[PDB]
């Protein structure tokens, strides 16, 4: 697994990779990493299936109970503060580590990383699953701060397609999660629009069109 | 005895306790009606500040306890929000246990339901308040709903309460005899014109607040007090 | 809220509760049963108190019910609170024959219920149970054996007795003709017959009653049943022929 | 929260005056009926409604508890949607456990029991609101009668509401075994149209009807006209 | 045990072998192992059989209350949420495992659930011992739009692969198929392998069995 | 470690018993009397953890007392031995008492009767029963010798001839065993053999 | 493990319109034999039996739970309990102890409707194995398995069914070390019911 | 006539009596002001000395509730800490869960639906005093009122108490809109002491609490030399 948020100017760009595996084997090609808590916000679940699961469910119940009764839209900062209430009230049971991306009028887009075990930390960028560890060196050299949509993304793309093609649990297709003032707007990219990295070919339908 | 004090039947059969508090839903005053449309639901009630210092905007009928719902309370008003509050916790909570919107029908018929409770267990005063619920059902259209403080859920094409629930009615029913199927617009203007009929007066369409659905946007909506005062000057010059 | 209180379970002045004589006094009510303690076997007669024309009559039972294979009870009283009362005599009977392994002995689920009957009558501010109940069955420690309760939680066994409306007539009736060594057909025939000259109107019909005998088959096997109409038409008609066959002298 | 105190004691004549309240209660409600056919069963009652403007397709007077059962109220309207609710509870309880129907007279005794339950327990009334439950099951049809004391019994043909006595007398003298269930209609229109002040149609008034080993099924509009035409 | 679900253009198929076992040994050479949930809404159950027929069950009873209550046709998010908020609270230790179909007022539906809760929507689904020989199947012939006879087709191959070549399941191949309004249920569709020998003359009990005593019961 | 066994003649039913009470490796005592009787017309003994042999034996007592008492009718032996079971079974996924019971008992409708109770509360109604390391010796020489019509003496030098080779054979063979018999005339301890 | 602590060997297998329930007869600790008259098979009423494999004790405990529900449901209903409607009913009483579960593996067969047989059996928390041609139960699983597999037949009147019900049990007892000591069949007829008691190896 | 003796008892006129004697239980009690300045909000309490030993600052009557908010209460005081206390906890229960501030509003809002509550049941004295919260939100100042039958409203101006009316009357004479908290104070100081009336009632001592942007938007008392200066003031105004 791995999932990535990204800040740029105006707001966030949370990321996936779409691989639930269940040993060795894949049970899942297109899993859906990153769901909805509001309009406006977005988390993007890891680690263990099931509680990940059902943490963004209650704190999606949380947040619509919240958000209507101030009849107001719901900041990043609570859904955040919410998801932690869960993932460090139930430290014992939850294997879980989230990323919660989302837009404002108050604090505009700000990336709240809730590792395993419940910290909140309000970062530039967070990185998280499995297929983090191979993207530390790469993004600390990498990351410059007030990015566009554009740029934001390319990183974002980039990040996902390198631990994608060097993790085992991280593969499949890269999806992110634009979120601004006009609003969130998600994507799809495949392995065949992502780069090639050291040491790949270009994929080709089959041998018969080299031979050998 | 003491059946006039709590609810457990009279020598004939009444409650007098939920009929008292239908008289406390009639008494402050005010009166609001809903029309439905073809196309929407429009409801609509009267509001009225007597102090300068009062502030305006904190003062209103209409609820949100959905972006598809909503709910305009007739009675008294801390009960309108303890019953507002119960219906937004149940809200929530169906979309959450079986993942998908409420119905209007399923909440009016809940808030029904929890209204009887009160007529059933003795030491629990009704709630005084007449809640009418307005949503566009994503499956059988626009949807009116009517709950009382006895228990008596029944859906409406058009209803009133408050302080004017016969004259409202008769009002509606004499513009409505003929089975109409409203365009948007004359949904409104026929709630506030009948409305109008009932106070005897006009209104500077800051005296009033309407709420309406659509089907082309079910989101339950206040109107700004610019297109009430539109609606006005339509209903003005014909 | 302690305005509202009736305070049931209280002592008047005269050392009596009075929501049980209220209780008594609706059994008193309540539809007429007698229960006859035969030699061979014990028969309990009831009369249907609600006796429209439309009524199906094709249910079995309203007064009598089997609370176990060896046990059954005729109700006098509320049948709402009548209904508990047997659901939860069935329940004990089948508790005792669950932790020891073998029928509970008549007397023993008589008095279960009547200790829960009591405990309304003590303690918690509820209404009695308005019932009353006589009880036929057959046990290894007594054999044939016939109970009544009252809605005090009381009981005590009777040769013969009767509850419900009109009772102290038919009591009595039974007092003056019931006689020990009385038979299987000898008790069905006292109980038509004191019965019928209990009931408002003679030459009863079978539509309006209900017999039901407790006796042991041949291969000692406590049976209970309840008479078809069909069988009770047979009794009454024998019986309205049999009375006049004495009262000719 | 004591309220452990019964609100229905026992007046010195031995009467239990709530409950005669609450029979009192059901008796100004609107007149339901039901009859059973030697083959099937019907129900029916009056849905006359206050006003042109409440839609009456909104709401059902009769309502079907399993595919066998089908129950009508009279008296207060909020109480029989209890009752209904708590009587679907348990029938699929006993689904749940044996997979099988409940039988008709289970349904009802466990109906009845609930019922008990509120003339006894502390601080609350007995429900204002009597049941006709109308099934058809396994050993035939069934039309049984609850009442707020929590008493029920198995009627041939019954009413009660607004109307009792005319719609009971009529009942009396029309009814006869072997009718057969469209027999059973009529005669169950014919009693409504009686003493129902107006002129029936298909949207004033409400009938269901279990057919030979099928189904409640409460009849639509377009074809109770059919049957009254 | 093999079990299976296609999403074809009009609605949902389901698929399931038919050999139940306990250990080396079938206990049941012909199982019912496509459930009945709602009108529109069948299951597939994999994992321990008690605890399958059982949250199966609860939730098909939950969901007819919840039909009378609303009045209107459940759909299958309710099933799957319901499904999710009663495998959850029990931890996995209630070992149910289901693929989940139908069609609704959104369309056509196609589930997976895990002991713990964790759930997918997929448009090809496989689970139990022979998941993988069905996936074999899907992951080479599967396509968007598949008609009804194809999609059949196509769940059938990925059974009879579940069963030709996985222990664990076997025997008959069942089917159901979710369109809109109608639900085409085959008992035992496809009966890819009789039995091989005839037994030619049956074979006697020389022996006479004696017995020791005989009670007999003229039951009525 | 405790040795139980029961034997049923044509009208009394014998139990016998080791006396040896211990710790690890003391006799504490040798005179402890393990077969209780419940009744005028019952004996049970048990064999397990002293501490919940002697509290279980006490609890079954007291509910057999508490009957006997209200009703007026002794609890017959079938139904004894059930209500032991019952109440051993419910205890055993709650708080298992490590007991093993063997009942017998005449009842002058029924004869006399001897069931065997495990520990797990499995209930049967058995001609010959044996508890502990001492069950195969007994139970060997029991189906050897046994008929079902044993006079007193019969059964009584049965007995002997399985106390002797128990002892005999066992490591752990103790010294002093108890007999008690249950006939017409009521629940009774029938000799104490004293080996040392 | 404690399947075996006692040791059982059940079989039912379904004849035209008759129905043969089998069973073993002797209790155990383990290897002791105790009693060699045994019940695993439980008469709840005409047409319907019941076998109950695996612990001696959970079997008792469970045949007297029943008795009370069936005997409730008679006096409840009226009508004895269906088959079909008793293998659900002990379905869901083994199930309530999903995590405390009782170690029975009972076979359930009785006739019943139109004189049609029923015959399943369950896993010790419930999973029912409705089958048609037979269903066996206890530690003679496996040999019971093989040897009604290789002695049914599709209809078979009373007599072949005693005969076949008979030789599989015996036989694929005598495979078995924990049971044994004789044989309890019954031989179920919509006029009839036979119950045999069968000469067997005492070893 | 025997209705007027519970809370669940609906007299035949459709209204609860026992609301209304709460509620006279705070029209007997002492004006409390409270007033929404362009820049913030100045509370402000008529404390009635009922014995000449009290000691200056006794019984104080304006109480905070969180960090931005604070409130003044009339009628029974031993009920008003107990909706002070209940402030307190759902301000602080609100920012646990969602970490962030309590919207004003929706802190008003809580404390509302608890005095409603505390009606309802058949077994509670209704609480027999108002109260006046006026924390300063990142939407604001904001003033709510709540009255002993649980509604409450946001107001411009506020009173209640013995002074209710001469209070709103003084108040609506000012333009809320053009003062600045320090003149707040004195506008309240000079409305309190108009109110108060020596010759029926013993001296009293004005109790003032600002929560404007010199107080950092946090409840804080009056500073000493404004509260004194706005007391010579307000005597002054009577003149």
């Amino acid at each position: 697994t791995t999932i990535i948020g990204v800040t740029y100017k105006d707001g966030v760009i949370l990321g996936a990779d779409s691989r639930t595996s269940t040993g060795v084997y894949v049970a899942n090609r297109a899993s859906d990493k990153i769901t909805q808590l509001t309009d406006n916000v977005y988390v993007c679940r890891s680690g263990s299936a099931a509680d990940s699961q059902i943490v963004s469910d209650y704190v999606r119940y949380f947040l619509h109970q919240h958000t209507i009764q101030l009849g107001q839209p719901a900041t990043v900062k609570v859904a955040a503060n919410l998801v932690r209430l869960l993932a460090y009230g139930n430290k014992d049971t939850l294997q879980t580590g989230m990323i919660v991306g989302g837009w404002d009028k108050y604090e505009g887009g700000k990336i709240y990383g809730i590792p395993l075990g419940g910290t909140i930390i309000e970062q530039p960028f967070s990185i998280g699953g499995s297929g983090s560890s191979y993207l530390y060196g790469f993004l600390d050299q990498a990351w410059k701060d007030g990015m566009s949509k554009d740029e934001a993304e390319e990183l974002v793309k980039k990040a996902v397609s390198l631990a994608i093609a060097r993790d085992g649990a991280s593969g499949g297709v890269v999806r992110t999660v634009i979120i601004n003032e006009e609003g969130v707007t998600r994507n799809f990219y495949p392995g065949d629009q992502l780069p090639l990295w050291h040491e790949e070919l270009e994929p080709q339908n089959s041998l018969l069109d080299i031979w050998g | 005895g003491y059946d006039r004090h709590i609810t457990i039947f009279s020598p004939e059969g009444r409650l007098f306790q939920v009929e008292y508090a239908f008289k406390a839903v009639k008494s402050g005053g005010v009166t609001s009606i809903a029309v439905r449309g073809k196309d929407s639901v429009c409801v609509v009630t009267q509001k009225k500040v007597p102090d300068k210092l009062l502030d305006q905007t904190s003062v209103s009928h209409l609820f949100k306890i959905t972006k598809f719902l909503g709910l305009l309370a007739t009675g008294m008003t801390a009960d309108a929000r303890n019953l507002v509050q119960q219906a937004r916790n149940e809200a929530a909570e169906f979309r959450h246990k079986y993942g998908y919107e409420m119905p209007v029908d399923a909440l009016a018929r809940w808030i029904a339901d929890k209204s009887q409770v009160y007529t059933q267990h003795a030491y629990m005063r009704p709630l005084g308040v007449v809640a009418i619920v307005i949503g566009i059902d994503e499956e059988n259209g626009p949807q009116l709903f009517k709950c009382d403080p006895a228990g008596h859920f029944y859906g409406h094409k058009a209803t009133s309460a408050g302080s004017k629930d016969q004259e409202a009615i008769n009002f509606l029913e004499k513009k409505m005899k003929n089975d109409p199927a409203f365009s948007y617009e004359e949904t409104v203007q026929t709630a506030i014109s009948a409305l109008q009929s009932v106070l005897q007066e006009d209104f500077k369409a800051t005296e009033i607040e309407v709420g309406v659905v659509q089907v082309a946007n079910p989101v339950f909506r206040s109107l700004t007090t610019e297109e009430i005062d539109e609606h006005l000057t339509a209903i003005s010059e014909r | 809220s302690r305005r509202y209180d009736s305070r049931t379970t209280i002592f008047s002045p005269e050392g009596r509760l009075y929501q049980v004589e209220y209780a008594m006094e609706a059994i008193g009510n309540a539809g007429s049963a007698i229960g006859i303690l035969a030699k061979d076997g014990v028969v309990l007669i009831g009369e249907k108190k609600v006796t429209s024309k439309l009524l199906q009559t094709s249910t079995s039972t309203e007064k009598m019910y089997k609370i176990d294979d060896h046990v059954a009870c005729a109700v006098a009283g509320i049948m709402s609170d009548a209904n508990i009362l047997i659901n939860t005599a069935r329940v004990q009977a089948q508790r005792y024959t669950f932790s020891y392994q073998e029928p509970m002995p008549v007397e023993q689920l008589v008095q279960s219920l009547c200790d829960t009957k009591q405990g309304y009558t003590q303690f918690g501010g509820l209404r009695p149970f308005g019932v009353s109940f006589l009880f036929a069955g057959w046990d290894k420690n007594y054999g044939f054996q016939l109970y009544m309760s009252d809605p005090s939680g009381n009981y005590g066994g009777w040769k013969a007795t009767a509850i419900g409306a009109n009772n102290q007539a038919a009591q009595s009736m039974l007092k003056q003709d019931y006689k020990d060594d009385v038979t299987r057909e000898d008790a069905v025939k006292l109980a038509l017959k004191v019965l019928s000259k209990t009931m408002d109107s003679t030459s009863l019909t079978s539509e309006k009653l209900e017999l039901a005998e407790v006796y042991l088959l041949p291969s000692g096997k406590v049976k209970y049943q309840v008479h078809s109409p069909e069988s009770l038409n047979r009794l009454l008609t024998e019986s309205g022929l049999t009375q006049p066959a004495a009262e000719t002298s | 929260s004591q309220y452990s105190f019964s609100l229905t004691t026992f007046s010195p004549s031995g009467k239990l005056v709530q409950i005669e309240h609450a029979l009192t209660a059901v008796g100004s409600g609107q007149t339901s009926l039901g009859i059973k056919a030697a083959n099937g069963v019907v129900i029916a009652t009056e849905k006359k409604l206050p006003s042109i403007l409440v839609d009456e397709a909104s709401v059902q007077k009769i309502q079907l508890l399993t595919p066998n059962i089908g129950v009508v109220y009279s008296g207060m309207g909020p109480d029989s949607r209890v009752l209904v609710r708590k009587s679907r509870k348990q029938a699929e309880q006993y689904y749940k456990l044996y997979k099988e129907p409940i039988p008709v007279t289970q349904l009802v005794r466990e109906t009845a029991a609930v019922m008990q339950e509120f003339t006894q327990s502390g601080g609350v009334r007995p429900f204002g609101v009597s049941l006709l439950i109308a099934g058809f099951d396994e050993n035939g049809p069934q039309l049984y009668q609850v009442d707020p004391s929590g008493s029920y019994f198995s009627w041939k043909a019954s009413a009660m509401g607004k109307n009792v006595s005319n719609a009971k007398t009529f009942l009396e003298k029309r009814y006869t075994d072997d009718m057969e269930l469209d027999d059973a209609v009529h005669t169950a229109i014919l009693t409504l149209k009686e003493g129902f002040e107006g002129q029936i149609s298909g949207k004033n008034i409400e009938i269901g009807i279990i057919g030979t080993d099928k189904k409640f099924r409460v009849l639509t509009p377009a074809e109770i006209d059919d049957y009254l035409g | 045990t093999t079990i299976v679900g296609l999403v074809y253009q009009d609605g949902v198929i389901l698929g399931a072998d038919t050999r139940a076992t306990e250990g080396p040994i079938v206990a049941d050479k012909n199982c019912e192992k496509i459930h009945y949930m709602a009108p529109n809404i069948y299951c597939c159950g994999a994992g321990t059989a008690a605890d399958t027929e059982a949250v199966t069950d609860m939730v098909s009873s939950q969901l007819k209350l919840h039909r009378y209550h609303t009045g209107r046709e459940s759909r299958v998010i309710t099933a799957l949420t319901l499904l999710k908020s009663h495998l959850f609270r029990y931890q996995g230790h209630v070992s149910a495992a289901l693929v989940l179909g139908g069609v609704d007022v959104s369309g056509p539906h196609l589930h997976t659930i895990y002991p713990h809760g964790s759930t997918d929507t997929l448009p090809f689904a496989t689970m139990g011992s022979g998941s993988l020989a069905a996936m074999s199947v899907f992951e080479s012939k599967y396509r968007e739009g598949l008609t009804r006879d194809e999609g059949v087709k196509i769940v059938c191959e990925a059974i009879a692969s579940g069963i030709f070549n996985d222990l664990g399941s076997g025997s008959n191949v069942d089917v159901c198929v979710i369109t809109k309004g109608n639900v085409e249920y085959l008992r035992n569709h496809v009966q890819p392998n009789p039995r091989t020998y005839t037994s030619a003359k049956g074979y006697t009990f020389s022996k006479p069995t004696e017995v020791l005593s005989t009670k007999v019961t003229a039951l009525a | 470690m405790e040795c139980v066994f029961g034997l049923v003649g044509n009208g009394f039913a014998i139990i016998a018993a080791d006396t040896s009470a211990v710790n690890s490796i003391l006799v504490h005592k040798t005179n402890e009397d393990k077969i209780m009787k419940l009744d005028s017309h019952k004996l049970m003994g048990a064999s397990g953890e002293a501490g919940d042999r002697v509290q279980f034996t006490e609890f079954v007592q007291k509910n057999v007392s508490l009957y006997q008492f209200r009703n007026g009718i002794p609890l017959t032996t079938a139904a004894a031995a059930n209500f032991t079971r019952g109440e051993l079974a419910t205890a055993l996924r709650k708080n298992p008492y490590s007991v093993n019971i063997i009942l017998a008992g005449f009842d002058q409708d029924t004869g006399p009767s001897l069931y065997f109770i495990d520990y797990i509360a499995t209930l049967h109604k058995v001609d010959k029963a044996a508890f502990g390391y001492g069950s195969y010796f007994a139970l060997a020489m029991m189906d050897r010798h046994y008929r079902s019509d044993m006079s007193v003496d019969e059964a009584i030098k049965l007995v002997d001839e399985c106390i002797a080779e128990i002892r005999t054979r066992l490591v752990v063979a103790p010294p002093n065993f108890v007999i008690k018999i249950v006939d017409k005339d009521g629940a009774r301890e029938f000799a104490w053999r004293q080996s040392i | 493990s404690i399947f075996e602590y006692n040791g059982s060997a059940t079989v039912a297998m379904v004849g035209k319109n008759c129905i043969a329930i089998g069973s073993d007869r002797r209790l155990g600790v383990q290897l002791q034999t105790i009693a060699t008259d045994f019940q695993r098979i439980f008469q709840i009423h005409d047409r319907l039996f019941i076998g109950l494999s695996g612990l001696g004790s959970d079997a008792q405990t469970l045949y007297q739970r029943l008795v009370f529900r069936h005997k409730l449901y008679q006096l409840r209903e009226e009508r004895d309990m269906k088959p079909e409607t008793f293998a659900n009913l002990v379905s869901a009483i083994l199930y309530e102890k999903r995590f405390g579960p009782y170690f029975c593996q009972p076979v359930i067969a009785g006739l019943g409707d139109d004189n049609k047989p029923f015959i399943c059996t369950m896993d010790s928390i419930g999973a029912k194995e409705l089958a048609k041609d037979f269903v066996v139960a206890g530690t003679a699983s496996e040999s019971l398995y093989g040897a009604c597999e290789s002695m049914y037949k599709p209809d078979m009147e009373p007599e072949e069914l005693f005969e076949t019900v008979s030789q599989a049990l015996q036989a694929s007892v005598d495979r078995d070390c924990l049971s044994g000591w004789g044989g309890h069949v019954y031989i179920v007829t919509p006029t009839e019911i036979k119950e045999h008691i069968l000469k067997g190896r005492m070893d | 006539t025997g209705y007027d003796l519970s809370v669940t008892t609906f007299s035949p006129d459709g209204r609860v009596f026992q609301i209304e004697y709460a509620a006279k239980a705070v029209d007997n009690s002492g004006t409390a002001v409270g007033i929404k300045c362009k820049d913030g909000i100045v509370l402000g309490v008529e404390k009635l000395i009922q014995s000449k030993m009290m000691l200056p600052g006794s019984n104080r009557r304006i109480h905070s509730v969180h960090r931005h908010s604070g409130m003044a209460v009339a009628g029974l005081a031993a009920d008003g800490r107990q909706i002070v206390a209940r402030a307190k906890s759902e301000a602080t229960n609100y920012e646990s869960v969602y970490g962030e501030a309590v919207p004003v509003k929706e802190l008003a809002d809580r404390v509302a639906s608890y005095v409603h509550l505390c009606t309802l049941y058949w077994w509670l004295r209704p609480f027999g005093c108002g109260v006046i919260l006026g924390g300063y939100d990142r939407d604001g100042p904001q003033l709510y009122m709540v009255e002993p039958s649980g509604i409450s409203y946001r107001y411009f101006g506020a009173a209640i108490g013995k002074g209710k009316q001469a209070a709103k009357t003084e108040i609506e004479k000012l333009k809320l809109s053009e003062m600045t908290c320090r003149e707040g104070i004195i506008e309240v100081a000079k409305i309190i002491y108009k109110v108060h009336d020596e010759a029926k009632d013993k001296a009293f001592e004005l109790e003032m609490s600002w929560i404007c942007d010199e107080s950092k938007r946090e409840h804080q008392k009056v500073p000493d030399n404004l509260l004194q200066e706005a007391k010579a003031a307000a005597t002054a105004a009577l003149e």
